[PDB]
């Protein structure tokens, strides 16, 4: 195997409550080790490992470097939020709810965005909790998610099972039915 | 640990000795907004719906790759040329939506815990390399500084076709295949 | 891309004001510096302005910016002789830090001569030269000095002599030749 | 219109007050190999090279961030290549030079990259051949007695004639120490014969001092003219002295009464 050496520079913007609280952080990383970082919350560069001490002490001395790093929350984070993030945050894609047996019943909720989602199971209008198992949220990587939520169940001739789904893009919950074969 | 409603990576800058080579991309809440094709010097937006129109000069990334390239050489000396550790990637295959034979779908091959960022991801149909109908995300970032990549394959589910995802990485003793069938 | 600068040449009387206008093409431009360049020297950054302000003054200098129209100007008020030089405007963008300059503007500040006393003198010959040299000096800045229309004689254009320490300034032009009938009575220009 | 921003990365750590570029002039002929050096302002992580053909403004060539090029789109062709092996001094190398490469090559450095400071620059003059390179002859002419008595001022004239190419730096010296006050140098030399592209050049300058200063015999005046020509190592198979880079001067002493 060829030997390798990796460098990473991450420019991060953290947002809370619209743009009231903005936080910017830059991380320099050698292989898998963050060695130096600038956190707008702290105000100056900080060595994260011994190899980052020299770098931080030198950059904190330079008036331009330090002032530039402090102006990043506005010149980059707050700027990009207005130029693209605010708009992206309007993206809504309704979920597709489908039920199918595999005695397990599976509510396959797919292709939605954003991630917020509530999925409940019901047998004759009474909620099922014991017997319910759900996977964690799944990132498709194409700006959509999906999630599987199983229900242990023993079928009777007159039972009606319902998968109840709520999402921020829905005016009203989606409910899909399933009746004993 | 930082708590926030949203987090953006308006600067995921990657550069490694093997090649040498780098990557520049922007991420929002964990999804790729765009990447800059370093060879063609063009900004490639992955999804024109997640491209809330604001332009990005490709030059900003080439410039940032220079600094990265320089900075890597410096750190290599500072770290006594300590080589990178080949992580063992984990592969998983699943469909985009529920499978209904005779209905168009898409198989997703998630390759997680990738490191370093060098990997081959190809599909196989009944053992044959499925040349086209494929696509890929860039190397996406993770907070532990490893990466993950997602490969896609559009297909018509049938009874006469099985599938596999072939992943080659230095952290694997041999090609790893993840199986999937209707 | 393109930075259009006008005028290509400017002549203004000492004390008056000078203005240089520029038009850039890329609306992405966000940094607009100005440079002053002297003969056989490099350009010197004299002032700049960013897309977040419309005006900025610094002593006798002033610069303006109109993002919407894509025009930015340079103002030199109460010009002084030392201001004579070639000026350049330029543009940069957040993503592309390289500068794209204008074609330049050759600015000439005509000195104001306090007490003109136009006279022509002859300097003594040099032991190691066959030529005879004449000096036309202390004339008004309006005074014209044409080039010689006789191959064997050489005359230079006017030049302003240093404000010294006595607050004195003076123009001069030089004529020389080795031709037998040179008379210093010839550096043609009147009244 | 709506442009996305990003965090600009910075060259990691470990020159003088201004950016230096020496020499100011380099004359050679078609086909030779030429190198131009630039010592940046100490600390500046960004360094650019720009080219200037006179009558025009500078135009981009290459941009360095630390040790590597961030932009080399301006390089005219494959004969140009620059380096900065240590994110410090940079060198622009030109191969098999052509007449069309003649211009002033400016160097500029920036602490981070945007605000750029230029060096004095190096004028590169590429000739067809060095057959017509001549150093200047320098003569100095003493003050007209008439001027002294009429104005109580004394003007000295310096004349540098016969040189080619047309680039020389003339200065005045008085008792050691260069002087600037009372000095006037033609901003451009005049062709000794306008109808020729192979014409030689003449240049003049004046130094005006108070009469009492010119009348003090203890005062020593010198007109110095730095010329840029060939160097020691260069081949010269002509029937005359090798026109090497040199200094040619002429003196005068303040005459008594
Ligand atoms: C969000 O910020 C606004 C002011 O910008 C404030 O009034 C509001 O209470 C904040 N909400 C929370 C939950 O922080
Ligand atoms: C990826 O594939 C190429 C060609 O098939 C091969 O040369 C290279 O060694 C592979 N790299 C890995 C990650 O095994």
């Amino acid at each position: 195997s060829p030997e390798d050496f990796v460098y990473q520079f991450k420019g991060l913007c953290y947002f809370t409550n619209g743009t009231e609280r903005v936080r910017g952080v830059t991380r320099h990383i050698y292989n898998r080790e963050e060695y130096v970082r600038f956190d707008s919350d702290v105000g100056v560069y900080r060595a994260v490992t011994p190899q980052g001490r020299p770098v931080a002490e030198y950059w904190n001395s330079q008036k331009e470097v330090l002032e530039g790093a402090r102006a990043s929350v506005d010149r980059v984070c707050r700027h990009n939020y207005e130029v693209a993030y605010r708009g992206i945050l309007q993206r809504r894609v309704e979920p597709t709810v489908t039920i199918s047996p595999s005695n397990l019943l599976i509510c396959s909720v797919t292709d939605f965005y954003p991630s917020q989602i509530k999925v409940r199971w019901f047998r004759n209008d009474q909620e099922e909790t014991a017997g319910v198992v759900s996977t964690p949220l799944i990132r498709n990587g194409d700006w959509t998610f999906q999630i599987l939520v199983m229900l242990e169940m023993t079928p009777q001739r007159g039972d009606v099972y319902t998968c109840h789904v709520e999402h921020p893009s829905l005016q009203s919950p989606i409910t899909v039915e399933w009746r004993a074969q | 640990d930082i708590v926030a409603d949203h987090v953006a990576s308006c600067g995921v800058n990657l550069y490694q000795f093997y090649g040498p080579s780098g990557q520049y991309t922007h991420e929002f809440d964990g999804d790729e907004q765009f990447y800059v094709d370093l060879e063609r010097k063009e900004t490639a937006w992955r999804w024109p719906e997640f491209s809330k129109f604001g332009g990005f000069d490709p030059q900003g990334a080439l410039r940032n790759m220079a600094v990265a390239k320089h900075n890597l050489n410096i750190m290599i000396k500072r770290y006594n040329s300590t080589a990178a550790t080949n992580e063992v990637p984990e592969v998983t295959v699943f469909s985009k939506s529920p499978v209904t034979l005779g209905q168009p779908n898409t198989l997703i091959c998630l390759v997680d815990n990738i490191f370093p960022p060098v990997v081959n991801i190809t599909w196989l149909s009944n053992g044959q390399s499925v040349t086209e109908g494929v696509s890929e995300t860039s190397f996406l970032s993770k907070s532990d500084h490893s990466f993950f990549k997602i490969s896609y394959l559009t297909f018509l589910p049938s009874a006469d076709e099985i599938y596999d995802c072939k992943v080659e990485h230095w952290g694997l003793d041999q090609p790893l295949l993840k199986h999937w069938e209707p | 891309e393109n930075v259009e600068q006008h005028p290509s040449t400017l002549s203004v009387q000492e004390g008056d004001s000078a203005v240089i206008k520029c038009t850039y093409s890329d609306s992405a431009s966000n940094y607009f510096p100005w440079y002053k360049q002297e003969l056989g020297k490099r350009p010197q950054l004299i002032i700049d302005i960013r897309s977040n302000v419309g005006e900025k003054k610094d002593q006798r200098i002033a610069v303006t910016l109109n993002k919407t129209a894509k025009h930015f100007s340079l103002h030199i008020t109460e010009t002084q002789p030392e201001d004579s030089a070639v000026y350049f405007c330029a543009a940069s963008s957040f993503g592309n830090e390289k500068l794209t300059f204008g074609t330049g503007t050759r600015l000439t500040i005509i000195p104001n001569i306090q007490n003109p006393d136009p006279a022509v003198y002859q300097l003594r010959d040099s032991k190691s030269s066959d030529k005879s040299v004449c000096l036309f000096t202390d004339f008004d800045s309006q005074t014209n000095v044409s080039q010689s229309k006789d191959s064997d004689v050489y005359i230079t254009d006017k030049c302003v002599l240093d404000m010294r320490s006595m607050d004195f300034k003076s123009n001069s032009a030089v004529a020389w030749s080795n031709k037998s009938d040179f008379a210093c009575a010839n550096a043609f220009n009147n009244s | 219109n709506p442009v996305v921003h990003f965090f600009k990365n910075i060259v990691t750590p470990r020159g003088g007050a201004g950016v230096s570029q020496t020499p100011s002039n380099k004359v050679t002929e078609k086909g030779k190999y030429v190198e131009l050096r630039c010592d940046p302002i100490s600390g500046h992580t960004a360094l650019y090279w720009y080219r200037q053909s006179l009558g025009q403004g500078p135009e981009f060539l290459i941009y360095f961030q630390g040790t590597g090029a961030a932009d080399d789109s301006g390089l005219p062709n494959d004969r140009f290549f620059a380096v900065r092996p240590e994110g410090s001094v940079s060198t622009l190398k030109i191969q098999r030079t052509e007449r069309g490469d003649s211009a002033v090559y400016l160097c500029a450095t920036s602490a981070l990259g945007d605000t750029q400071y230029f060096g004095p620059g190096t004028r590169l003059t590429v000739l067809e051949d060095l057959k017509n390179v001549f150093p200047p002859e320098v003569a100095v002419f003493e003050p007209s007695e008439a001027e002294i008595s009429h104005t109580q001022k004394a003007t000295l004239v310096c004349l540098a004639t016969g040189f080619y190419p047309d680039h020389v730096e003339l200065s005045w010296w008085v008792n050691g120490k260069e002087v600037h006050s009372g000095v006037c140098t033609d901003p451009q030399p005049l062709k000794e014969q306008p109808a020729l592209n192979d014409s030689r050049y003449s240049l003049s300058s004046r130094l005006r001092v108070s009469a009492t200063f010119w009348q003090n015999p203890r005062n020593h005046f010198r007109c110095q003219v730095q010329f840029y020509g060939l160097s020691e190592n260069d081949e010269w198979t002509q029937d005359r002295a090798k026109p090497v880079t040199q200094i040619v001067s002429a003196e005068a002493w303040g005459r008594a009464d």
